[PDB]
């Protein structure tokens, strides 16, 4: 029932390695049975029922079962379970290519579109047909048989390369050993949580909860340099070899399909549409940010010269890569009086979660209830049921997986586990999502204390969760966050604005010790500090976007050299000789290839909506929130990103708010 | 698979 929860989450998280292997085989056999049955139909016999509906049905069944098999590699604490899951992901990804390349299916979907009364089928069914045909042409199914076999072979290889690329980074366990003195200015609660060695030194890993604290706060330049050298050489040799195969393969299939570059190929599926629009977008933003980057680099260099003088260190006269985070942190402390380590005392994780959940219950018209004795993949994971506040409709459930552990996905992400689409019997499937982040553990007898940037990440990922749960579509392939890649960051970055509002920040904070609120003075400074270091921070994102475009435009370039080129030309901070940041650039292998610009591209839209609609009417306004839910989140991928923006804004979006939000107007 | 910024 749309108003019950029992039995609607069919996901199981107690699978052994053998069951993951067995279920993978069974899923492939059963799913191929449907595709073979459709392909056996005479072309004159295809109907909506025996072709489109049968395919839509097996698509929702397949993707939910696939979730139980390819998700454990990210969260299970059992290493053999993670391996069986990665192995299953390899098999099912090859199977996905096989089924997508079937010419007998393509011809029947084309015949169906050409012969059915398109005015009399649901708009999303019309979209299903045209998107399926477009995908078929992007797999070469309209081209001769020899080129199809060639594309299929390269797709399978590219899939194994991408999975290996991210697997290498995910399982890397590099660590460095530092004495207490070499960790100067790092706080006791950080140092006491480190693993000790026999020589009374400390182990520091390259994971994010170790790397960035050292880079932000350690006052020993040699310590920062060694950490940066190691962090930006992770998997250097094996992932360089992968890129030297993967990037040319992307160019070759793109050229076989008729596209000039791989970037042209992927841009066609994005709201930006063309690579020349991406180039103009990045280059114009870079020009506007240039004087900001110059002023920030000049202030950082003066800070470094003073600190090297006042402490006796040597002064090389430049900003090295391992100096950037340290002096950006200094800039924030000096110009906005923000001590992140003091501020985190006011964001204990239970207070943040409560405030986060209450904010979006009120704004989006939802109610969240935590489930007791929930079936979860790890003891620390919690489960929540999401109901529509007004009607009681059970929209979905989400898991919160908040703390680090060995073998866990070590960045931040939201995973769609069940689509909120229609089922074979006409009922609606309950959406399921998982928020997977690595927040600080409770230490020193205190609860987990979140820095403001962790609160921001918490809101960012919860925006994705809300997109996955509120989206309701007829077809699984348009469900959840299956929008354009340069549009999927719109709902996540949208919610970030609620952590830069004074009244909202008051509801998110309470001192862990005495329960007191943040002082009004510090609250105002925290909100005003949003633009601190915005020049170099945004210029760095432009570097990454330009590098991603370039590697997928000219496939002959040395990746490390092209990264170094844009660092000095755009960021003004040279890449460390001997590093290879692209070899660690997991976005290149995780669905953001040629599309990393989409983060900045999305932020234009989210800033336009927040400024034009939420700041104007009040950011907790329930009917603006409901319009946001209905017009941006609820359609999922069943509408073009630009159509949903137009539906919400009642106009074309523009850059005015984004520029104002950055200090550029 | 929807992840954030690489810092
Ligand atoms: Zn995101």
């Amino acid at each position: 029932s749309s108003y019950t929860v029992a039995g609607r989450n069919v996901l199981r998280w107690d699978l052994s390695p053998e069951q993951i292997k067995t279920r993978t085989e069974e899923l492939i056999v059963q799913t191929k049975q449907v595709y073979d049955a459709v392909g056996m139909l005479g072309i004159e016999e295809v109907t909506y029922e025996n072709c489109l509906q049968a395919l839509a049905d097996v698509e929702v069944k397949y993707i939910v079962e696939r979730t139980m098999l390819d998700f454990p590699q990210h969260v299970s604490s059992d290493k053999e379970v993670r391996a069986a899951s990665t192995e299953a992901d390899k098999r099912l990804s090859r199977f996905d290519i096989e089924m997508s390349m079937r010419g007998d299916i393509f011809e029947r979907i084309v015949h169906l579109q050409e012969t059915c009364d398109l005015g009399k089928i649901k708009p999303e069914a019309r979209r299903y047909l045209e998107k399926s045909i477009k995908m078929g042409k992007r797999n070469g199914l309209h081209l001769p048989e020899q080129v199809q076999n060639e594309i299929k072979s390269m797709k399978k290889r590219m899939s194994e390369l991408c999975i290996d690329f991210n697997k290498n980074l995910n399982e890397d366990d590099t660590f460095l050993v530092f004495s207490k003195a070499e960790l100067g200015a790092l706080p006791d609660d950080f140092i006491d949580s480190l693993e000790k060695t026999d020589d009374d030194k400390y182990k520091i890993t390259l994971k994010y909860p170790h790397y960035f604290p050292v880079m932000k706060k350690c006052c020993i330049p040699e310590t920062r340099r060694r950490m940066e050298m190691a962090f930006n050489t992770r998997c250097k040799e094996e992932n360089t070899i992968i890129l030297q195969q993967l990037l040319p393969l992307r160019t070759k299939v793109a050229k076989l399909l008729g596209y000039s570059t791989h970037a042209d190929f992927v841009l066609e599926m994005n709201t930006a549409k063309s690579t020349s629009r991406v180039t103009a977008f990045l280059d114009d933003l870079s020009q506007k940010l240039k004087p900001l980057g110059e002023a920030e680099r000049e202030f950082i260099l003066n800070l470094k010269k003073k600190e090297c003088k006042d402490r006796g260190f040597e002064y090389d006269g430049k900003i090295n890569a391992w100096d950037l985070y340290y002096y950006m942190t200094q800039t924030e402390e000096l110009k906005y009086s923000i001590d992140q380590e003091f501020l985190k005392e006011y964001f204990p994780i239970e207070v943040v979660t409560e405030g986060l959940l209450n904010t979006y219950q009120e704004l989006l018209g939802l109610s969240f209830e935590q489930m007791t004795d929930a079936h979860v993949w790890n003891k620390s994971v919690t489960l929540y049921t999401v109901k529509d506040k007004a009607t009681g409709e059970v929209l979905g459930q989400f898991y919160l997986d908040l703390y680090p552990r060995e073998g866990k996905y070590n960045h931040a992400a939201c995973f769609g586990l069940q689509p909120g689409c229609l089922l074979p019997d006409g009922s609606r499937m309950m959406a399921v999502a998982a928020l997977v982040v690595n927040f600080s553990q409770p230490v020193a007898g205190r609860p987990s204390l979140l820095r403001h940037d962790e609160v921001r990440t918490y809101f960012h990922e919860f925006g994705h969760v809300m997109h996955q749960i509120c989206a309701q579509t007829d077809f699984a392939r348009f469900s959840g966050t299956n929008v354009e890649t340069d549009f999927v960051e719109v709902p996540s970055q949208m919610l970030e604005n609620w952590v830069w509002d004074v009244d909202s920040l008051r509801r998110l904070s309470k001192h862990y010790k005495d329960g007191s609120p943040i002082a009004d003075d510090l609250l105002e400074k925290l909100v005003a500090s949003r633009l601190v270091n915005t020049g170099l921070l945004t210029l760095r994102q432009i570097v990454l976007s330009k590098v991603d475009q370039s590697l997928h435009t000219n496939t002959s370039l040395d990746a490390a050299s092209e990264y170094a080129k844009y660092c000095s030309e755009i960021l003004g901070v040279a890449a460390t000789p001997g590093t290879n940041m692209p070899a660690t650039f997991g976005h290149l292998a995780g669905g953001y290839d040629g599309q990393y610009y989409g983060y900045l591209w999305s932020e234009v839209f989210s800033m336009d909506m927040f400024y034009s609609c939420f700041k104007k009417e009040g950011i907790m306004n329930p009917e603006v929130g409901m319009k946001y839910r209905n017009l941006i989140l609820k359609p999922g991928g069943s509408l073009d990103g630009m159509d949903m923006l137009h539906n919400f804004l009642k106009r074309e979006p523009n850059q005015k708010a984004f520029l104002m939000s950055r200090g550029l107007h | 698979p929807r992840r954030p910024y690489i810092l």
